[PDB]
């Protein structure tokens, strides 16, 4: 859900009230995504979202940071 | 002939557009507005909406294909060592400065700060970026460290490490001047690079508005979207410009003909808006797609494509970013304090032409040196430096000079 | 509207330009311009393709010879033909149709 | 393996257009042309012109 | 109409411009880019609109 | 990588060695001296 402070999601059938409310709610600047599950670490961008934000399928569905790649840091002396 | 005798290194400044707002407008919410019948008109009128939108959403997309594209091109994030020994030269001023926010380099700063600027209207929708400012500060970091450290091999293939004063040695090599003048002009050459990166953030901030196009495309999206909601208070030739009213004060059957004037033009309102977003759009993809060339050629390595980065002979450039784009720093070697001098076309020494290998013939007025092309170290004229071709006669305008042999004193010493 | 900048100036403009490049080589491109004999400028400008100089420099008559003539071909090249042009007018053309 | 032993410089002509006619078009006078009825009307319509 | 004409005859100027700094100002190794053969230089002329 | 001897026809030379930082010292063998001493 775009641009809403998420605890206003209730307001607006069957199995609709099961992605309402529910039980994981994450909060980004996009919005607030239900059905997914926030984690620590980093991989490459999945499915995209905005803000910085790639969720993806792992057995569930997680929302994560995205990753820009692998640190390296290349040995360098004045003489080498 | 005149040749120079003196070089001065220059940074120049180049700015370009990447990317514009994302936003996104719904009809039902703007055309009609929480009104049932308005809906039920405008639902004959066919499927204008779901095109506007798939419109807008493709532009939507090409923003962040254009960051992506202009940006992302390097496989790992690479980090300047802890320590600062790059041969006297100084690059404080564009590396990233931690006892600062997050990550920004001091230009970055002086470029957010100087560049300034909707909020929640009805059925408007503004989309975030994809990419946040700090992963493209990321970007140019390690951009900015790999080109420091390893030269251009890092865009080839695996990143090779390098003395920066011994690349540049060899990056003079390119536009014809060798290696020696670095070596033996170090302190100079370090000394002007430090100063002219200097100039450079007084250049930009002293200046009231040198930005320019990067402001500039801003203010002309704001004020297309200001007339759209502008056009929403018009009566079309009709009752009254407020939807509750015109239903409120008639029947349905007489006030379903206002109603449908009100629709017709707003409907038109809005495919012009949405044709000038995708016109403007086109141009903003074609920039930057240039800018995405500039940055492959000219940051990954060196240009010999004339005027394409800077003026003057090319060395290597450095990106920093900008609030909706990015800004070049060209550095060129750019000669000067020029001396004139008399030349011949080939020698005819034994009555044998002799041709330079790599230079040209001058003359101080007595007597003949060979110099290279882009400088003045004049050498003795021997048979190693030049090559020899033909008979005396043929060539115009030659002039009689001996060439000294090396290989003569030495076994005449030991015949 | 007037152009805001007359035909005579952008003839000024690229007679400026031609005399740099016919009397200078190609460093004015770069820093201040340097002169050198027109020869030795083609000399050079042989030696970055792969050939060597003396190829120009015994060839020298031969090489004014063909340059002059084929200049000499553009001109009766560009005044036979009528559709030389072919595409500076056809923008005047459509210009002038969609405003009729 | 073959190489040539002559030459021929050439001259080739190429044609590139930089710019059209400005103009401009009087955004009343054309729709309405000094009517005073026709100009109190096109108020009603907006910003368009 | 006028609009995307407009952004054509942009197009074509800054192929022009991009002409003009590459070939007349110094050689060029692009091939086919200014001629069809190794060039050598370039000499510009005016014309009523291009 | 190709190494090789450095002789004096693969270098050239350009003043003393004061002004450059980071000089080395080593032999730059010269090819003409074994063929002068076997035939003077
Ligand atoms: C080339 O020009 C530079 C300046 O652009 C000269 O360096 C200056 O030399 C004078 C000598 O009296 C000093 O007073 C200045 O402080 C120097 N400038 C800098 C920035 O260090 C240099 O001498 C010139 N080259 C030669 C061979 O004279
Ligand atoms: C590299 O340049 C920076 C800025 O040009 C230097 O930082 C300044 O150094 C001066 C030296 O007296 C101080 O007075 C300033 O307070 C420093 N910070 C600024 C100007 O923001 C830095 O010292 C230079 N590094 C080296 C190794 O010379
Ligand atoms: C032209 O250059 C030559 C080469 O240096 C000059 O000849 C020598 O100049 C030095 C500089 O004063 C003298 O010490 C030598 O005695 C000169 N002769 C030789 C054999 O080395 C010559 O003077 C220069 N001419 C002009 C007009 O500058
Ligand atoms: C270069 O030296 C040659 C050798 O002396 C000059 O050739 C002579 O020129 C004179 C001038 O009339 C003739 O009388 C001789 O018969 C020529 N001899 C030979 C062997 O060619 C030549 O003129 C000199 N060129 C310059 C430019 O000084
Ligand atoms: C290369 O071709 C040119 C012509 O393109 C040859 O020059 C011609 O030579 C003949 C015989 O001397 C003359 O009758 C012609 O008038 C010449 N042509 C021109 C344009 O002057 C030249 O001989 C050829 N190269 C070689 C080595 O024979
Ligand atoms: C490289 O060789 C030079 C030449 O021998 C060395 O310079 C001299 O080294 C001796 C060694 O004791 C000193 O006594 C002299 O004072 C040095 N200078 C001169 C002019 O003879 C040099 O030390 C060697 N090593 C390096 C790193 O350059
Ligand atoms: C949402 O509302 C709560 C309380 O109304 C507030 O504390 C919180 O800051 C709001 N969230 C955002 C993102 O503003
Ligand atoms: C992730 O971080 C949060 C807070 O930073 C912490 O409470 C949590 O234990 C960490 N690990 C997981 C698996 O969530
Ligand atoms: C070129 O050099 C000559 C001397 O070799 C000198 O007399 C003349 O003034 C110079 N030309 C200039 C400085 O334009
Ligand atoms: C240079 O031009 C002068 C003009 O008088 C002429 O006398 C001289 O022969 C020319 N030199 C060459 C090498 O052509
Ligand atoms: C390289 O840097 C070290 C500093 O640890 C210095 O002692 C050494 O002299 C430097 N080498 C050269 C060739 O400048």
């Amino acid at each position: 859900y775009q641009d809403v402070n998420c605890t206003e999601v209730p307001v607006a059938t069957p199995t609709w009230r099961v992605y309402s409310t529910g039980s994981n709610v994450f909060q980004t600047r996009a919005g607030c995504l239900i059905g997914a599950e926030h984690v620590n670490n980093s991989y490459e961008c999945d499915i995209p979202i905005g803000a910085g934000i790639c969720a993806s399928y792992q057995q569930s569905i997680i929302a994560y940071t995205m990753s820009l790649g692998a640190e390296n840091s290349v040995a360098y002396s004045n003489n080498s | 002939i005149a040749i120079p005798t003196n070089f001065t290194i220059s940074v120049t400044t180049e700015i370009l557009p990447v990317s514009m707002t994302k936003t996104s407008v719904d009809c039902t919410m703007y055309i009609c507005g929480d009104s049932t019948e308005c809906s039920n008109l405008l639902l004959q009128y066919g499927s204008f909406c779901t095109q506007l939108n798939r419109a807008l959403t493709g532009i939507a997309v090409e923003q962040d294909k254009n960051t992506q594209e202009v940006f992302a091109q390097v496989k790992q994030i690479y980090k300047t060592p802890p320590i600062k020994d790059f041969g006297g030269f100084n690059f404080s001023q564009i590396l990233p400065d931690p006892s600062k926010p997050s990550k920004r380099s001091p230009i970055e700063d002086l470029l957010f700060n100087k560049v300034t600027l909707a909020q929640k209207f009805n059925g408007l929708t503004v989309l975030p970026p994809l990419l946040t400012d700090e992963m493209i500060a990321q970007y140019t970091s390690a951009l900015l460290a790999g080109t420091i450290t390893s030269g251009w091999t890092f865009g080839a293939g695996p990143a090779l490490q390098i003395p920066f004063p011994m690349q540049m040695a060899y990056r003079f090599n390119g536009i014809g001047v060798t290696q020696n003048v670095l070596y033996e002009n170090q302190k100079l050459i370090a000394n002007q690079f430090n100063s002219a990166i200097g100039k450079i953030q007084d250049s930009l901030s002293s200046t009231p508005s040198a930005l320019g196009k990067l402001q500039d495309v801003v203010n002309q999206n704001a004020q297309a979207l200001n007339t759209l909601v502008k056009q929403l208070s018009s009566n079309f030739g009709a009752i009254s410009s407020v939807l509750n009213d015109i239903l409120s004060r008639l029947d349905p059957p007489e006030a379903e003909v206002q109603i449908d004037r009100l629709i017709t033009g707003r409907l038109q309102s809005l495919q012009t808006y949405v044709t000038q977003q995708l016109i403007r759009a086109a141009e903003i993809r074609a920039s930057a797609n240039l800018a995405a060339t500039k940055m492959s050629e000219c940051v990954l390595g060196q240009s010999k494509r004339v005027d394409f980065c800077g003026k003057g002979y090319h060395l290597m450039s450095f990106p920093q970013s900008a609030p909706h784009g990015v800004v070049f720093l060209h550095v060129t070697y750019v000669p000067a304090q020029e001396k004139n001098f008399t030349t011949a076309p080939a020698i005819c020494h034994d009555g044998k032409a002799h041709f330079p290998r790599e230079g040209v013939f001058v003359s101080n007025g007595t007597h003949w040196f060979v110099t290279q092309r882009n400088f003045y170290e004049p050498q003795i004229i021997t048979t190693d430096n030049t090559f020899v071709s033909g008979n005396c006669d043929v060539v115009i305008g030659i002039v009689n000079n001996t060439v000294y042999d090396p290989l003569q004193p030495e076994l005449d010493s030991f015949k």
